[PDB]
This record gives C-alpha cells, structure tokens and sequence, in this order.
C-alpha cells in the first residue's frame, strides 16, 4: 500500500524470480549419490560431503560422497531421497580378504549387507542404482590362487573369472527386492578412459526418459 | 384413414436439418 | 421401439452422472487440493476435464429432447446456448486431446536435449488460443441456430438464411459440418497417430534378452497405453463422425434416403452420442487418474473429506 | 577403557547427590505459571482480529 | 562506498545535458536510485527515482516530460538526460541510494554533488535559524500537512543534515529510527503532523541545515531548512 | 578394578532411580485433575510462505516475531515478512545439504548448517548492500543437527559427532566442548536465561549442560527411541521431547524426573518439532503422519491438529508474543496458524 | 402450417425436396 512496501513487495518479486531461474537452472542437472573401496578410483575416472561436478557430453552432473559421514545414515539418507541414480562402488578382490574395518566378518559380506540397506530403503524406492563391480585386474590372479568358496561356501567351484564374477553380479542384483519398479545398471570397471563416464551416462540417460514418461502419464 | 403423414416428416426434417445433429 | 425413448433417455443420464462425477473428482483432485500447474500435461488435463465436464452437462438437454419424442419445449436463446457449448466442447475437448498428445512426444523428445530444442511453442500461448479457436469454429452453431414452431412445437433446427451462392452454405449445410467432421477428427486423430506412433518410435529406438522392466516392459507399456488412448479416442469418436458423413453424403450427390439413413439416424445416432460423451468420462480417467501423483491424493482425501 | 569407566563413575557421583523437590511442588509450580500467564496467551485465547497482525 | 558523479557544467537555456553518477562499494543493482537537486540559495528538492530493476520511475512535476532516468546495472553508473533546460534547473544534483526491505534504511548515502548553470504533501520548518552554543539542548521542529502515520503502524518521516559543505546525511530514517553511524544524542518523536528532532549534547560537527522530507506518497517534499549556527 | 567401577555405575544408577521414586509421592495428572480442559482450539491458517522449491528443514522466528528465517535442501536461506508474505533476503548456500538454521536475537546475524559440518554465520547488516559470511565454524566431525544463537558472538551447536560446543564468532574457535552422549545429538534448547541448555541426542537421552562451567549436570532417560526435537517450558524449569518412538514427554529439572507423557494409540509415527506456547498451557509437536497436534501439556489431552501439509511436517516454532504457530514441512510450504 | 402442406403434397402426390429446404 504504502510507497515503501510497494518497492519491498517489487523487492520479493525479484527475489521469487531469481529464485524460480536457479530452481529450473537445477532441475536438469543429475544428482549422483556414490556410496561403497574403489570410489577414489571412479571419482577419478572422470577426472565432510564430497560433491564433484563434471560434464559429460552437453549434460551437467553432481556426484556426492559421504564417507567421511560416521554417523547414523537413518538420520541424513532422507536428504538424498530424490537423486537420479545411486552408484555402488564393489571391490571384487574383496572377497578372500576379512576385517571390513577391524571384525571377523569378511568383506563382500559388508558390501552385500549396506547394498542390501541402500536398496530396499523406503527413501530409493524409485532410484536405480549402478554398480560398479570395480578390481577386475587383481581378480584375475585371486580367483586362481584361491578359490570362490572362501566368501561364499555354497558355490559350485568353477574358477575362471568368465562365470565368478558372474556369480557375485548376479547375488548382488539378487539383493533387490522391489523388481519391476528400480533397475540395477552393472558395469565391470574397466580402466579404459571414457568407458565409466559414458555407461553412466547411458543408465543416467535411461532413467531420465523412464521419468519423463512417468511425469506424462505413460510408463 | 384420410391422413397418413405422421411423425416421419418431422423425424425426417429434424435427421436432415437441425441441433440435435450437430 | 415402443420403450426405446425411455432407454436412450436413461443411458443419456446415465452417461451425463457418471461423467459429471468423474469431472469433478478428477478437478477436485488435482487442483482443489494438490493444486499442479507446473507442467504443461497438467494444465491440459484441467482444461480437457471442464471441456468434457460442459459437454457432458450438455447432455441431459438432448436427453429430454429425446424423452418427448421429438418435442423441445425450450427457448429459442438456450438453444443458442446449448448447441454452442456442445459443438465449442467437441473442439475444445478434441484439441486438448491433440495438444495432449503433441507435448507427451515433445516432453519424451527433448529429454536428453536440455539446452536444445498457431504452433505449440508456449504453454500458456496455446491454452487459451486453441480455447479460441474451438469457439469461433462454433460461433455459426449460435448465429444459426434458428429454432421454428412448426406443429405446436419448436425444435433446435439450425437453418442458414442466406442466398450468397444458393439457398444454403454450398449445397447444404456444407461447411458447418465438414469443418466437423474434418477439423474435429481427421487432423487431430491424424496428429495423435502421428506423434504416439513417433514416441514409441523413439522409446524403441533406445534399447527396445531384452530384460523384463527396464527395456521389455517400457515398451510393452508405452505402447499399450498409447494404444489404448488412441482406440479409445477413435472408437468414441467414429460412429458419430461416420453418421455426419453419411447425413452429409444424403445432402449431397448419390442422395438414396430408402431407409438407408433412416434407421442410421433413429437408433445408432443416439448411441452414436452417447460414445461421443462417454468419451468424456474416459478421458479424466486416462489422464488424471491412472497417474500414482493423483491417486495418493485421492487416497489422502477420501481420510481427510470424511471417514 | 579405565578412562571411560572412570569418567563415567565421576559423572553419576557428581550427578546422583544433587537436591530433589518433590513431583507435587513441581506440578504445583508448573500449574501456577500456566494459571499466571493463561489470560496472556493468543494462542490459548484466541484474539480479537482487531488486535490480531495476521488476521 | 561511494557515489561518484559528473557532468554538469555551463549550458544555455533550451540546451540539453546529461549527468551520470557510478556506484563504486555496494551492490548497486539491489539499490534504487533518486535524483536530488540543491538550488544556490534554498533547500533541497526531489527530481526522480528509478527502482531496482529499472522497473518503476517516477518524476517530479517539474521534470516530467523534460528530465529522464536510467541505470547500467554491468557499468555501475546512473544517468540523467536532461533536455529543455531552463533556468530554474540550476542546481547541484545529488545521487541518493535507497534500498527498501522491512527495517530498510532509505535515502542513506549521498553523492558529492555536480553543479549544472544554465545561463503533494507540504513539509513546513517554521524555523529558519536557531542561534545555538556548544554543551545544550536543541530542538528542531517540523509540521506536515497530510499525516504520515500509515495504517502499517509506520510514520514515513526522515531527518537530513547539510554542513555547511557537504553532502546531506540522513540522522532518523523513521519518525524515531536513528541511522548507522550517528551519535545516541540525535532522536525524534511525533504522533502523525507534529514532529520534532532533539539534539541532547550539541557540539561544533553537529551545526549544519537541517531537513525533513517525507517518504509517504511518490513526489516526495524536503522542508525549506532549519539551521543551526553557533 | 574393571568389574568394581562397573559396579559401582550400577549402584549408583540405582541410587538415582530410588531418589527419583522417593519424590515422586504424586502425578502431574493427579494434581491437574481438577483443572478445566483447554477445549478444542481449531488455528486456522493465515499466510503461506511460497518460494522454496525443495523441502524445508529449519525455520527459526526473530525475536521480532515478525521475521523468520527458513532453510531449505534447494540450497536458499530465505529471510521472510510473515505479515506481508514479502521476501526480506534469500542467502545463496555454498552447501546445499541444510539441516538447521537459527535467528540471532539482535537480528543482525543469521546462522546455517548441515552436512558440510560448518555453521555459516551471514551478516544481515552489512554496508554494502547484501547479505555475506562473516564467519564459517569448522571443528566438528559430524553433521550439524541444530545451532542456537547465546548472543551476538556466542552460538551453541550440536552435532551427529556425539559433541555439542559453545563457539566464539570473533575468533571462530569453541570455548567449551559438551561431551558425554553416546549417540548423535539431535536438538538443542537454550534456557530464557540462556545460562542452561538441554541437547537431546539418539541415544534416547536428554541431558542438561551448564554453558559457564562445561559440565552436564544432569541426565534424563525415559524415551524408546531416539529423540528428534527438544524445547525448554516457558519458565525454565522443565522441558519436553519429541522423539520417534511416537511419545512426548515432560521432563522436570528440579525433580530430575518425567511428568507427563504425551502419547496416543493412533500416532504410531516419530515427531519432528516441538514447542510450547507463551504460557506453557499447549504444546504443539509435528509428526510424520504430515501434520501437527496441539497438546494439553497439564492434562496430555490432544485439543486439536494442524493438518494443512502434503509431506513431513519438520521445522515448527511459536513467535515471541505468542500470537502465531509457524509449521515448516517437506512439500516446500511454510504456513502461519493462529 | 407449411410442413402439413409439405406432408399432404408428399404422401398423396410425393417429396420434391424443394418446400422442405426453407422447412428444415
């Protein structure tokens, strides 16, 4: 009414305005939620809380690391609910070594239990995941000189890296209990440079067209 | 008897013409 | 036939509850409370949901000139005014259908493209421009519509005085109905072919042992449900487009009355109605509340309203 | 772990011998001040919108 | 911060010129910007405003049509082309930088000033002179003649103060909000028409010419002065 | 000596329960069952704060009870007119993961927090124009869970590293250091007289610091589950906490017990916010069943629900006169009832 | 009226389609 709060309300409109620019400057920019080691390996494959910004082919990306979080992930994985994708870092050498971090129990049996959590939580009942099933080279020579039972004691011995490595992709997307509705995109890491990047691109870019079509009432 | 145009002329002029065909 | 008038009267009311209720919940869901206007779908769906909502309040005045046989007891004003609200709510509707179309292929298109890419450039330049469009291709149904008394009784019969080539438009009516027909479902079925089939196109083209949920399962949905909106669109659209044809065809050349339009227009032309606003019951269901961002609402609020 | 344990001990011994009124003179006191204060409460009782900065 | 101007100088009537301040310190494009002229020998008078954003502009009745305003937000600089000079736009033409949000401070930095010679609401000061000395009391009245009391609870009255040469410097943006970096000793009290302006501990830097002006409707009136002398 | 220092813990956690048993002779619900109820007061809602495009973690009310502060995962710090809906100021982020946020008292300053594990302090008043950090605090191993401004240079801070501190802004540094929980802490409350905090944490712990010497003079248990949102009662003498086992509960000071327990058969769902009403009468917690109930904090009857949110209700607070309750929620809208 | 007429001229002699034009 008054002069003043009429160049205050023209104050706020400015403000709403710029706010609305930045909201849909960020709307198509993909989130990224990295959890897992072989993180530093993939956060430098295209290359408190850790976020690195690259871009990949005419599209901006944010990849967040929260490791150095050692709190209760019940108390903060509700801020990551709405990201595009979530990426699984899993060593593959990791399965003749124990003492994840100082008990008994081995690795890739901690691995399968957080990607069990991440999963199946009622936060990423949308969000796909990809998995990066990273230490293929050292793999190579641990499946010979000791064989897959150690981590696993139901297994039908067959050591030859073809089908192993199989084996542990295909209990990892067992893990997954709300099929048909989240896609768990798995990629060897190969050290090729260029190769990361772009599958996942290609998944990011999957699971954008499925959302589109969500938000048009199709799929 | 004498008269046998009933109801058609008007069916047929509101079929050939009219709203309710729009 | 002699309870037949009863039955068309019934299914017209019928029609018109079932519709009217589904119009109102479907606006009362995503707008009373949800209130999204964001995106561009969600707008068209509301003005799709009041267009259809009119059209299929329109009926129950066809369904009384139905139930006194022929008899239309009604003034010569509203007469003007449903026959307009009628034809305006056939474009309207159709239109929204065809723009509804149009922005699913360009949402699924420009997708990757986030700094790349009359025509439907703005969301709010075209949803009151096809609005205006779907009136003034109905204006002639109000300047027209000459109601006559002609046996102690007054129907809502359109007549076009004028002699500027002949005692009717063209020929006869003419224009007034080919502009139905043509502009209200060739070119937009046309569009929705066209754009429907180019999306599951597109969707097939990037990666159509297929696995089942993320490659097999997107098409074999995208497809069913474009499928489905179509055939629904078509099938609820073509008796009554078939029968304006024939009617135009008899006030034409080859002009054989010989029953053979007759019975067309006694019995399949009231069903033929009844699809074209069932059609408007079909569509809020289609489009606002298959969407799960709907259906929560309608849960939410079925706890919130009453018990 | 002595350290903890003995910490812990300290905190308990210098947390257990502190005064304590009773439950009765504090639901007393609590019920005073809400009967003090109730009559300056909008929230409680509603304002007049005459008097009311966001109507 | 600073608000450097120029461009004045000696033009004949019906002439045109045109005056440019530029921003240096603060966030110039948050800012709108006023236009203030100071005629040789009497008070101050408002000429425009532009808002932040360059959406709102307004002009006094004197300028309508002759006088306009602009911003370049990217240079940092604000213009005035005047067109049609007469004499009665001589004056020294300040640059005055107002924000405005809740607990604003509006009309808070001056320019320097820029001499150019060419060859509503009434704010009364009955006052013209009060013989003051250092160490006492002074007050410093001011009548209006609509009131300034909104229904917002806010009375849209501020305080200026000219030494004998410098810019203006605002003292109470509303009827009692006292500015930034002035003394405790300054204070203001009124109900709706009646103001005044107390000085408890005068001294030598507090003598000057002191001005009220309203912020209530759009042009935007200063009083004729009051000044102090020692 | 392990097993005698365990021994005696366990013997003086005894202790404590038996003089805690002894002075409770009576209830608070036995003494106010005479009391009149409250009624049933229906606020309705008055503004609607439009302009974050994300959920809303914190909002904080200035001493003003006209301005307030609201945090947002959108990366916005928005300063809001509630009178008049404007917007006074939106602080740009360098973090967008917000958890808290606070109001200074003098208003001058702002605070902010989250998952970068800093409390940014932004300077309001500035001469230039706009609004800028005047300080980043940065000694704490987890993420900031709630912060309050003591005065206009000191700020007490809790975080998920099991620590709350007591910071100096001139100088950036922590002048005391609170420890003793076992688990993250969650909220914080700061007294009237701002000489006693209580900061409850996930171990289902309340307990009460002394902000002069250092020390945690006395510890509340009583809660299932991990408490989410503390609040001091009006006079300083008691305070209560929403937790996620779907229970409030009152605790005394001057007791060193739980009063009431403010908990119903049908909310089965964690509370986020709570807070008291100027005179200690109603408490008003928000739930992740999207909405808020008002209790009565004498008598733990529910006389109303401000149901107005489509997501979790997670930031709550009352104005200093008591006139408005402003709610903050997930679907990105701040509301003021009355 | 004009559609009786129309009428007794159609069903005693026949339809010319030519009354009905202003008719319909």
């Amino acid at each position: 009414v008054s002069a003043e709060d009429k160049a205050a309300a023209e104050r706020s409109k400015m403000i709403d305005k710029n706010l609305r620019e930045d909201g849909e400057k960020a709307a198509r920019e993909v989130k990224l939620l990295l959890l897992g080691s072989g993180k530093n390996t993939i956060v430098k494959q295209m290359k408190g809380i850790v976020e690195t910004h690259f871009t990949f082919k005419d599209l901006h990306f944010k990849m967040f690391d929260v490791g150095a979080q050692r709190s209760e992930r019940k108390k903060w994985i509700h801020c990551f609910e709405g990201v595009t994708a979530i990426i699984f870092c899993v060593a593959l050498s990791a399965y003749d070594l124990v003492l994840a971090e100082d008990e008994e129990m081995n690795r890739m049996h901690a691995s399968m239990k957080l990607f069990d959590s991440i999963c199946n939580n009622k936060w990423f009942t949308d969000t796909s995941i990809i998995l990066f099933l990273n230490k293929k080279d050292l793999f190579e020579e641990k499946i010979t000189h000791s064989p897959l039972t150690i981590c696993f004691p139901e297994y039908t011995g067959a050591n030859k890296y073809d089908e192993a490595a199989s084996y542990i992709q295909s209990k990892f997307e067992d893990l997954n209990k709300r099929k048909d509705t989240k896609e768990i995109y798995t990629h060897f890491t190969c050290s090729t440079d260029t190769k990361n990047v772009q599958f996942v691109f290609d998944a990011v870019t999957d699971v954008i067209i499925k959302n589109n079509l969500k938000d048009c009432g199709l799929f | 008897g004498v008269r046998l145009c009933g109801r058609e002329f008007i069916r047929a002029v509101i079929f050939t013409c009219g709203g309710s065909r729009w | 036939e002699a309870r037949v008038r009863i039955l068309i009267s019934v299914v017209y009311w019928v029609v018109c509850a079932l519709g009217l209720a589904g119009n109102l919940l479907v606006l009362y869901l995503m707008k009373s409370m949800q209130g999204w206007r964001k995106s561009s779908i969600n707008l068209f769906v509301t003005n799709l949901a009041l267009t259809d909502f009119q059209f299929v309040l329109t009926l129950p005045f066809w369904a009384v000139e139905n139930a006194l046989d022929f008899k239309w007891p009604f003034g010569k004003a509203m007469c003007k005014i449903v026959s307009m609200v009628t034809s305006m709510n056939m474009y309207a509707s159709v239109f929204f259908l065809t723009a509804m179309s149009v922005t699913r292929y360009h949402s699924v298109a420009s997708a990757l493209k986030s700094h790349r890419t009359s025509c439907c450039f703005s969301a709010k330049a075209l949803c009151v421009w096809i609005w205006a469009l779907a009136a003034l291709a109905s204006l002639p149904s109000a300047i027209f519509s000459t109601t006559v008394k002609v046996m102690g009784e007054e129907l809502c019969l359109v007549r076009f005085p004028d002699k500027l080539l002949g005692r009717d438009r063209q020929f006869w009516l003419g224009l007034y109905h080919s502009q139905k027909v043509l502009l209200g479902f060739v070119l937009p079925l046309g569009i929705i072919i066209l754009c429907y089939l180019l999306l599951v196109r597109f969707i097939a083209d990037r990666r159509a042992g297929r696995p089942t949920g993320a490659s097999a399962r997107r098409l074999s949905k995208v497809t069913k449900s474009v499928t489905i909106v179509v055939l629904s669109f078509f099938l609820c659209w073509l008796p009554n487009q078939a029968l304006t044809t024939w009617s135009i065809l008899i006030k034409f050349n080859a002009v054989p009355f010989s029953q053979e339009y007759f019975l067309c227009q006694v019995y399949a032309f009231p069903v033929s109605v009844c699809l074209a606003h069932s059609n408007s019951c079909l569509n809020p269901v289609l489009y606002c509340l298959v969407r799960r961002e709907f259906r929560k609402a309608l849960k939410s609020l079925l706890w919130r309203i009453a018990s | 772990s002595i350290a903890q344990a003995r910490k812990l001990v300290e905190q308990l011994k210098m947390e257990a011998n502190i005064d304590r009124i009773k439950v009765s003179k504090a639901a007393a006191d609590l019920m005073a001040y809400c009967e003090a204060h109730a009559k300056e409460d909008p929230l409680l009782t509603p304002v007049p919108a005459s008097e009311n900065p966001f109507r | 911060v600073q608000l450097v101007e120029s461009g004045g100088g000696l033009v004949q009537p019906g002439g045109s010129r045109k005056l440019s301040c530029s921003a240096s310190g603060f966030a110039f494009s948050s800012f709108g910007m006023h236009w203030v002229r100071q005629a040789p020998e009497k008070g101050l008078e408002w000429v425009a405003y532009i808002s932040s954003g360059s959406g709102t502009i307004y002009y006094a009745d004197t300028v309508k049509g002759r006088f306009t305003i602009s911003r370049d937000d990217p240079k940092n600089t604000l213009f005035l082309q005047m067109t049609s000079l007469r004499s009665e736009d001589t004056a020294m033409y300040y640059c005055v930088r107002s924000i405005y949000y809740y607990g604003s401070s509006p009309f808070d930095f001056w320019g320097q000033g820029t001499t150019l010679t060419v060859s509503d609401i009434v704010m009364t000061q009955a006052t013209s002179s009060v013989p003051v000395t250092p160490g006492e009391s002074v007050s410093i009245s001011c009548r209006s003649s609509k009131s300034l009391l909104h229904s917002n609870g806010n009375t849209y009255l501020y305080w200026f103060l000219q030494r004998p040469g410098q810019s203006p410097q605002l003292l109470i943006y509303r009827m009692s909000n006292l500015a930034s970096g002035v003394p405790d000793r300054f204070s203001g009290s009124g109900s709706g028409t009646a103001f005044t302006l107390t000085i408890s501990r005068l001294e030598a830097e507090d003598v000057g010419v002191y001005y009220c002006m309203q912020h209530l409707e759009y042009p935007l009136t200063f009083g004729a002065g009051t000044k102090l002398e020692l | 000596e392990l097993d005698q220092l365990r021994q005696e813990a366990e013997q003086l956690k005894n202790q404590i329960r038996d003089a805690r048993k002894a002075c409770a002779d009576a209830t608070l619900s036995q003494i106010t069952n005479n009391i009149d109820p409250v009624g049933r007061i229906q606020m309705r809602t008055r503004r609607t704060l439009r302009g974050h495009l994300a959920k809303i973690y914190a909002m904080h009310w200035g001493t003003d009870s006209r301005l307030l502060v609201s945090a947002s995962q959108d990366g916005k710090l928005i300063i809001w007119d509630s009178y008049t809906t404007n917007k006074v100021h939106a602080i740009p982020l360098r973090s967008s993961w917000v958890m808290t946020c606070a109001y200074a008292p003098s208003g001058n300053y702002v605070a902010c927090g989250g998952l970068d594990n800093i409390c940014s302090i932004y300077n309001l008043k500035t001469r230039e124009g706009n609004v800028r950090v005047s300080r980043e605090l940065a000694g704490h191993t987890g993420y900031l869970s709630c912060c309050r401004f003591l005065d206009d240079n000191q700020i007490v801070t809790s975080s998920g590293d099991t620590t709350c501190a007591l910071w100096d802004i001139e100088t950036g540094q922590q002048t005391t250091t609170f420890t003793g929980h076992t688990g993250d802490v969650m909220s914080l409350s700061l007294a009237p007289d701002t000489r006693l905090f209580v900061s409850g944490a996930c171990d289902a712990s309340a307990k009460l610091w002394d902000v002069r010497e250092g020390m945690c003079r006395q510890t509340f248990t009583g809660h299932e589950s991990d408490i989410n949102a503390i609040c001091f009662f009006p006079n300083g003498n008691a305070f209560a906490t929403g937790s996620d086992d779907a229970t409030c509960r009152l605790f005394d000071l001057r007791a060193d017990q739980e009063l009431m327990t403010y908990s119903h058969d049908n909310i089965i769902c964690g509370i986020t916010s709570v807070s008291f009403s100027k005179s200690g009468r109603l408490l008003l917690a928000g739930y992740d069943d999207f909405n808020c109930n008002v209790w009565d904090a004498l008598k733990a009857d529910r006389a109303g629900v401000l149901a107005g949110h489509d997501n979790r209700v997670s930031c709550l607070g009352v104005t200093d006169d008591g006139m408005a309750v402003a709610t903050g929620s997930w679907d990105s809208f701040l509301k003021i009832w009355n | 009226d004009v559609l009786a007429g129309l009428s007794s001229s159609c069903c005693k002699w026949g339809c010319s389609k030519s009354e009905i034009s202003s008719l319909c």
